[PDB]
C-alpha cells in the first residue's frame, strides 16, 4: 500500500541565502547575476499561504547586503587623514542671502604636497554642520576628527539606486501575494510563484519614501500592532505626489593634491550668489494625499476621532529631518511645513546640506562626499510615509524613520521564501 | 500545461502526473562565497533525496510502488478522499508525524528483498 | 442514469470483419474502464475483452486472443471492438459493459455496474 | 586500444563500444573561488545529464532502448548509412534542431508507461 | 543496534545487514574556502562510487550479483573462511592487489551485457 513519489508540490517556510540579479555602482555593479528577459509567474490556483511582512528575513538580507556593499565600494577609495587639521576659518559673505547667514565658512589650513619635506597653504569651503568651533575664535576642526578616520567616496561611483532583483537558489522558491489591499499579515489568496522579485531600488530616506511602488487601489495603513505606539505605521500612498528639490548654487571644484597618487577634493568659490537648498511639494496633491490618509486612519482609531497631524519630535538631524541623496549631495529638509494640520501653490521645504557623511547608525566609518559642480536638480516620487503614533479623544501622528529595514519592508511585504520537499508517500492499490 | 508548483492547490491525484515539472527544478570574494555555499547545498540536498530513494529500491523512478502494508492508524482514510478530494499539501500535514516511521519500514523491507534475491539466484 | 448503447453490423460471412462500437453518456466516461461480454444465442455469457480508462492496456479470452481488438476514444465517448477472422462459434450477442478493472488510486471494482443492450452478431 | 576521445573520427557503430571511456571523464582566495566554482558546475552539469536519462526511463545505463518511433522527418536516412558511415560529430550537426522535441516525447512516453505499470500492480 | 561502523569488527556475512548504515553516514574568507573545499570533495568522491557501480550494472544496489566468475588465484578460500571467520578490514588487505583487475573485468561483462540486450530487442 505505501506508494512512494519524488517530484510532489509541497513546501516549508525556509531561510536560505538569495542571490541578487540585474538587467560604476555603489551596489550592484558585475557582482550581480544578468537577469532572464522573460521571467516567469505561475499563478496557484486554489493556493492560500500565510504572509507576515514583519518576519520576513528578505528583509534582514537585504540590509546586510547593501551595507556591505557599500563598504566594499570605499575601502579602495582615498582617505583623508591630512585633512583633520587646525582650519582657520571665517564668514563666507559674498552675495548670502539672509537664509544662508552663517552656513558657509571659509576655511584655510596647511595641507600635504606630494613630497613628503612641503606643504601648501590650500583653502576649501565647508558647511557649518561639517564643523567643530574649537578653544582663536576662528579656529575650527572638521566634525568627525574626535571620534573617526574619514574617507573620501570616489567621484566615479554614482550613487543611483539602480534596481535589484532577488532570485532563489533552486531547490527554493519565492511566493508572491497578489492580493489587493493585503495588510502584511494572515494568509492571502491569489499567490504566485515568481523566479525572482521585482526589481527594487535601495533607495535610502528618513520620514518619507521616495521612487518606491505604489498601491493598487487605496492607500494602505500597515503596522506591526496598531495599537502599540511603540512600533511603526507605514503607509502606501495609490498615487505618487511629486517633489522637486534643488541646490541653486553653482559650485565649482577643484583638486588638492595630498599624496603621491591622492587628491583631496574641495569647494572651492562659487559662482553666482547664495542661496538656500531647497524641495517643492504641490500643495494641493499634498491635501489631497493626506486626506486619503486619514480616512485609512480612522478605520483603527475611530471615525469620530480627531487625527493630527504634527512634526518632528527632537533627535539628531538624521531623524527630525528628510533626508535622501540626490544629484549626488546628501540633504536634510525640514518637513514641518508638510506635518501640520489637524485632519487634514506648493509648500517650500528649506533644506541643509553636508558633506561629512556617517551612514546608517554606524560609528567609527565617516565618508566624505567630494562636492558637484554646478547646480543640482531633482524630481522624484513620494510613495509612502513612516509614521509614529504619539499617545483620549484624538491621536497625533508624527514623522519617524532612522532604521533602513523599514524602507525595504515596504517593497518586500509580497514576498516569501519557501523550500520544496518533493519526496510523499501516500496510499494507493499496488503492491511490488 | 502548468509550470512549476502549478498543481499545488489541485488534488493528490491531479497532480502527481506533473512530477517532472517539480523534479526539474532541483537542479568580493564574499559574494563567491555565500553563492557557492547556496549551490553546493542545492547538490547535497538533491543527492540526499536520491540516496534515499536507491535504499528504498526505488532508483530512477518518479512513483515507485512498494510493499511495504499502510497502517490504519497512520491514516484512516478512503483512496477518494486522500486522491480526489485533498491536495498534497494538506497529506503532508496530516501525516507528519508518521514520516519516519514509514521511511524506517521502507528501508527493512528492502533489505529482505534485496537479500532473498541474492539467495534465489 | 446512464445509458451505453451499442450499434454495428449484425451479419458477416465467415472469414471476414466487423466493427462494433459503443456510445456512452450520463457519466464521465475516462473515469471508467469497459468491458465486452458475449451472450451466446442459447447459453451464458462470457467476458471477451477489457479496456482500462486511459485507453494504454487491453486484456483478452484467449479464445479471441489473436483475432480481436479493443479500443477507446474518450473525446467522443466511444469504445469500438474490432473483430477480425470470426467464426461460427463467434455468434452471440455483445454486450457494452462498464466496469471489469481499476485504476490503481481508486477502489476496485471487478465486476460490471452498468450495461447496454447488446448487439446482435452472426456469423453465417 | 583507444582513450579520451579516440574514437571521435570512427563511425558511430564503431564508436559507441567507447561510452566508459568518456563517461569516466566527466567526473589567494581568488583562485580557491575560481577553482570551487570550475569543480561546482562539473558536478551540476553530471547531476542534470543524470537526471535527464532518469525521467526518461534509462537510469544507470549507457544505451538505453526506448518505446518512442523516429519520425523520418528528423533524419530521413537508412541504419547503413548511419552507423556505418557518419560520425557522431556529423550526426550532432545533422539533428541538432530535433533534440528538444525528442526529448519532450521520451519524457512523455516514460510518464505513460510508469502509469501504466501502477495501474498493473 | 549497531550504528556507524560498528560492524567493523564482526564478520563479513554478520556484517553486510548493515550496509545502510554505512552508505548514509557518506553524504574569515578563508574558513569559507576550506569548508567549500571539504564538501566539494564529499560529493566528488560519493558520484565516483556511484558512477562506477552503473557502469558495472549495479545502479541503485547495495548487494549487486554479477556474472563474473572468480579466479583462484585471487584468494583460494571457502565460503567458510571467508564469511564466517574474516572481517571486511582483513578482506581488504587480501586482495587488494587484485581489485583492478576485478573491476576491469566487472566492467567489460556489462559492456556485453548491455550490447546482447539491445540486440534481444
Ligand atoms: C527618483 O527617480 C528619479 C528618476 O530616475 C531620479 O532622478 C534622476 O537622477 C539621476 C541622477 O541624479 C538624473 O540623471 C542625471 O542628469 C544630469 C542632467 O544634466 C546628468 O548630468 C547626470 O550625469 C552626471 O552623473 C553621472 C553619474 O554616473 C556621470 O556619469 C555623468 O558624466 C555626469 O557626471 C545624470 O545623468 C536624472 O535626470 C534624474 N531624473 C529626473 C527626472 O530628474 C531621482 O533621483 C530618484 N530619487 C532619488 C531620491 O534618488
Ligand atoms: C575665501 O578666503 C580666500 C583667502 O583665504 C579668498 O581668496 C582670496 O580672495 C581675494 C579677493 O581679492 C584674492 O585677492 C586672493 O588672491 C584670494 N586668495 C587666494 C588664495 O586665492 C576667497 O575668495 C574666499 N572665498 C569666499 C567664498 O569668500
Ligand atoms: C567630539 O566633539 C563633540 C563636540 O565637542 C562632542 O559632542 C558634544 O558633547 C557635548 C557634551 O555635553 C554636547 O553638549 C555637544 O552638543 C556635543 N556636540 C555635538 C556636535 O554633538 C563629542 O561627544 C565628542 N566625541 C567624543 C568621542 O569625545
Ligand atoms: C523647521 O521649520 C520650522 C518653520 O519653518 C522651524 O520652526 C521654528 O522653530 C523655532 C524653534 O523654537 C520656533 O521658535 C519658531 O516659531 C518655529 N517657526 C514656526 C513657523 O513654527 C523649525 O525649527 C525648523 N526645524 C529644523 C529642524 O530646522
Ligand atoms: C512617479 O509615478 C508615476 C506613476 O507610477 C511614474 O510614471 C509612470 O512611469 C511608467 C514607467 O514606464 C510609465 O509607463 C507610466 O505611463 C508613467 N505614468 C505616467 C502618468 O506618466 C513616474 O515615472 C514616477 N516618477 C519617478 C520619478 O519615478
Ligand atoms: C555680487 O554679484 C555681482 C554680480 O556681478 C558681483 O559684481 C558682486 O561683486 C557680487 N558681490 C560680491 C561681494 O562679490
Ligand atoms: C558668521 O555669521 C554668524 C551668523 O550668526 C555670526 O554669528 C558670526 O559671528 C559670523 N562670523 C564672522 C567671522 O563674521
Ligand atoms: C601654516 O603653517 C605656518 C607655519 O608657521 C603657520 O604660521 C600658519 O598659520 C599655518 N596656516 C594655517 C592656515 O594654519
Ligand atoms: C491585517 O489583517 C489581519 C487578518 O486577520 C488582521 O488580523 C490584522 O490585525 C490586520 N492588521 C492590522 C494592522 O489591522
Ligand atoms: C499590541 O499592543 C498592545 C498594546 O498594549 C498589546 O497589549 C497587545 O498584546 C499587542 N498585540 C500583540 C499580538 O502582542
Ligand atoms: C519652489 O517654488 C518657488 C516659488 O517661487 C520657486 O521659485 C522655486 O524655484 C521652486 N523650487 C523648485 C525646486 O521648483
Ligand atoms: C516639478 O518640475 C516639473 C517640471 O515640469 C513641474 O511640472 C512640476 O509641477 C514641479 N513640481 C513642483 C511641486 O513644483
Ligand atoms: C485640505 O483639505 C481640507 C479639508 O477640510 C480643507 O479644509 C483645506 O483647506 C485643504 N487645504 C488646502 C491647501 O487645500
Ligand atoms: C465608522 O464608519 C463605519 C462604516 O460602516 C460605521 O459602521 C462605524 O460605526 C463608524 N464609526 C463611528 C464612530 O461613527
Ligand atoms: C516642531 O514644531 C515645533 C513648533 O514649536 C518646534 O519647536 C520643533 O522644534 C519642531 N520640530 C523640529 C524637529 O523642528
Ligand atoms: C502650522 O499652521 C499654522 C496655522 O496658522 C501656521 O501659522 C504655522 O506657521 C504652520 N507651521 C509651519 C511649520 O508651517
Ligand atoms: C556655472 O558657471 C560656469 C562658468 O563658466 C557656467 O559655464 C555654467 O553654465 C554655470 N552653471 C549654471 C547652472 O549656471
Ligand atoms: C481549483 O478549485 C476548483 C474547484 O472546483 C477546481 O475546479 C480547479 O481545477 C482547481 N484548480 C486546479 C489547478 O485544479
Ligand atoms: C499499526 O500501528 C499501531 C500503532 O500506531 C501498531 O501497534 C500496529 O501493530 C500497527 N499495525 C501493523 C500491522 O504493524
Ligand atoms: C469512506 O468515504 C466516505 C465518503 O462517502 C466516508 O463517509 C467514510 O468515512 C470513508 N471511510 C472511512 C474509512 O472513513
Ligand atoms: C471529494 O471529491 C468528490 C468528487 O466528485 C466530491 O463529490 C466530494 O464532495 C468531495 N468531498 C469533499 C469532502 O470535498
Ligand atoms: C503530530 O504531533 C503534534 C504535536 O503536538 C500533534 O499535535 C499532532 O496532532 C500530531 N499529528 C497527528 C496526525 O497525530
Ligand atoms: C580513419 O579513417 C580510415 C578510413 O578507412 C579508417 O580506416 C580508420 O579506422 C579511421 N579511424 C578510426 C579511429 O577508425
Ligand atoms: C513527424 O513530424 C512531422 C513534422 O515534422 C509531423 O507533422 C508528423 O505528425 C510526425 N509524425 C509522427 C508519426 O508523429
Ligand atoms: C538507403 O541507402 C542507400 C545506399 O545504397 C541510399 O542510396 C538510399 O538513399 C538510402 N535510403 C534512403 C531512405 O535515403
Ligand atoms: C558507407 O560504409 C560502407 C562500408 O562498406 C561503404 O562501402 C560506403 O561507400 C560508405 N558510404 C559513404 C557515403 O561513405
Ligand atoms: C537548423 O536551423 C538552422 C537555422 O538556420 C537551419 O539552417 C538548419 O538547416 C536547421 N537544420 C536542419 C537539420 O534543418
Ligand atoms: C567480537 O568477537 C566475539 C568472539 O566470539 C564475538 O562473539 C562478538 O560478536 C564480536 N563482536 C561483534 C560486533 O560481533
Ligand atoms: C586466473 O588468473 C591467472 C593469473 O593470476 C590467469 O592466468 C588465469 O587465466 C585466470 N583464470 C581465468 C579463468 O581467467
Ligand atoms: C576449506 O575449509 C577448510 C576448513 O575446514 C580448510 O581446511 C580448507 O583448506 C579450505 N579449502 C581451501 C580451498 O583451502
Ligand atoms: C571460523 O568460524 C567457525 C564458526 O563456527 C569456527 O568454528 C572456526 O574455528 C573459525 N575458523 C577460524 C580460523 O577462526
Ligand atoms: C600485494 O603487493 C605487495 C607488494 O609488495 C605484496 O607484498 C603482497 O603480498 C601482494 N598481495 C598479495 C595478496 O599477493
Amino acid at each position: 500500500w505505501v506508494t512512494v513519489y519524488y517530484g510532489v508540490p509541497v513546501w516549508k517556510d525556509a531561510e536560505t541565502t538569495l542571490f541578487c540579479a540585474s538587467d560604476h555602482n555603489v551596489w550592484a555593479t558585475h557582482a550581480c547575476v544578468p537577469t532572464d528577459p522573460n521571467p516567469q509567474e505561475i499563478h496557484l490556483e486554489n493556493v492560500t499561504e500565510e504572509f507576515n511582512m514583519w518576519k520576513n528575513n528578505m528583509v534582514e538580507q537585504m540590509h546586510t547586503d547593501i551595507i556591505s556593499l557599500w563598504d566594499q565600494s570605499l575601502k579602495p577609495c582615498v582617505k583623508l587623514t591630512p585633512l583633520c587639521v587646525t582650519l582657520q576659518c571665517t564668514n563666507v559673505t559674498n552675495n548670502i542671502t539672509d537664509d544662508m547667514r552663517g552656513e558657509l565658512k571659509n576655511c584655510s589650513f596647511n595641507m600635504t604636497t606630494e613630497l613628503r619635506d612641503k606643504k601648501q597653504k590650500v583653502y576649501s569651503l565647508f558647511y557649518r554642520l561639517d564643523v567643530v568651533q574649537i578653544n582663536s575664535n576662528k579656529e575650527y576642526r572638521l566634525i568627525n576628527c574626535n571620534t573617526s578616520a574619514i574617507t573620501q567616496a570616489c567621484p566615479k561611483v554614482s550613487f543611483e539606486p539602480i534596481p535589484i532583483h532577488y532570485c532563489a537558489p533552486a531547490g527554493f522558491a519565492i511566493l508572491k501575494c497578489k492580493d489587493k489591499k493585503f495588510n502584511g499579515t494572515g494568509p492571502c489568496p491569489s499567490v504566485s510563484t515568481v523566479q525572482c522579485t521585482h526589481g527594487i531600488k535601495p533607495v535610502v530616506s528618513t520620514q518619507l519614501l521616495l521612487n518606491g511602488s505604489l498601491a493598487e487601489e487605496e492607500v494602505m495603513i500597515r503596522s506591526e500592532n496598531i495599537t502599540n505606539n511603540a512600533k511603526n505605521i507605514l503607509v502606501q500612498f495609490n498615487t505618487p505626489v511629486q517633489i522637486n528639490c534643488t541646490r541653486p548654487n553653482n559650485n565649482t571644484r577643484k583638486s588638492i593634491r595630498i599624496g603621491p597618487g591622492q587628491a583631496f577634493y574641495a569647494t572651492g568659490d562659487i559662482i553666482g550668489d547664495i542661496r538656500q537648498a531647497h524641495c517643492n511639494v504641490s500643495k494641493a496633491t499634498w491635501n489631497e494625499t493626506l486626506g486619503k490618509v486619514v480616512k485609512q486612519l480612522r478605520k483603527h482609531f475611530g471615525n469620530n476621532t480627531i487625527i493630527r497631524f504634527a512634526n518632528s519630535s527632537g533627535g539628531d538631524l538624521e531623524v527630525t529631518t528628510h533626508s535622501f541623496n540626490c544629484g549626488g549631495e546628501f540633504f536634510y529638509c525640514n518637513t514641518s511645513g508638510l506635518f501640520n494640520s489637524t485632519w487634514i501653490d506648493s509648500i517650500t521645504l528649506p533644506c541643509r546640506i553636508k558633506q561629512i557623511i556617517n551612514m546608517w547608525q554606524r560609528i567609527g566609518q565617516a565618508m566624505y562626499a567630494p562636492p558637484i559642480q554646478g547646480v543640482i536638480r531633482c524630481v522624484s516620487n513620494i510613495t509612502g510615509l513612516i509614521l509614529t503614533r504619539d499617545g483620549s479623544t484624538t491621536e497625533t501622528f508624527r514623522p519617524g524613520g532612522g532604521d533602513m529595514r523599514d524602507n525595504w519592508r515596504s517593497e518586500l511585504y509580497k514576498y516569501k521564501v519557501v523550500k520544496i520537499e518533493p519526496l510523499g508517500v501516500a496510499p494507493t492499490r499496488c503492491k511490488r | 500545461f502548468l509550470g512549476f508548483l502549478g498543481a499545488a492547490g489541485s488534488t493528490m491525484g491531479a497532480a502527481s502526473m506533473t512530477l517532472t515539472v517539480q523534479a526539474r527544478n532541483l537542479l568580493l570574494t564574499v559574494w563567491g562565497i555565500k553563492q557557492l555555499q547556496a549551490r553546493v547545498l542545492a547538490v547535497e540536498r538533491y543527492l540526499r533525496d536520491q540516496q534515499l530513494l536507491g535504499i528504498w529500491g526505488c532508483s530512477g523512478k518518479l512513483i515507485c510502488c512498494t510493499n511495504v502494508p499502510w497502517n490504519s492508524s497512520w491514516s484512516n482514510r478512503n483512496l477518494s478522499e486522500i486522491w480526489d478530494n485533498m491536495t498534497w499539501l494538506q497529506w503532508d500535514k496530516e501525516i507528519s508525524n508518521y514520516t519516519q516511521i514509514i521511511y524506517g519500514l521502507l528501508e527493512e523491507s528492502q533489505n529482505q528483498q534485496e537479500k532473498n534475491e541474492q539467495d534465489l539466484l | 442514469e446512464v445509458q451505453l448503447v451499442e450499434t454495428g453490423g449484425g451479419l458477416v460471412q465467415p472469414g471476414g470483419s466487423l466493427k462494433l462500437s459503443c456510445r456512452a453518456s450520463g457519466y464521465t466516461f475516462s473515469s471508467f474502464a469497459m468491458s465486452w461480454v458475449r451472450q451466446a444465442p442459447g447459453k451464458g455469457l462470457e467476458w471477451v475483452s477489457l479496456i482500462n480508462d486511459r485507453g494504454g492496456l487491453t486484456f483478452y479470452v484467449d479464445s479471441v486472443k489473436g483475432r480481436f481488438t479493443i479500443s477507446r476514444d474518450n473525446s467522443k465517448n466511444t469504445l469500438s471492438l474490432q473483430m477480425h477472422s470470426l467464426r461460427d462459434g463467434d455468434t452471440a450477442v455483445y454486450y457494452c459493459a462498464t466496469g471489469g478493472m481499476s485504476s490503481a488510486l481508486q477502489s476496485s471494482k471487478y465486476y460490471f455496474d452498468f450495461w447496454g443492450q447488446g448487439a446482435l452478431v452472426t456469423v453465417s
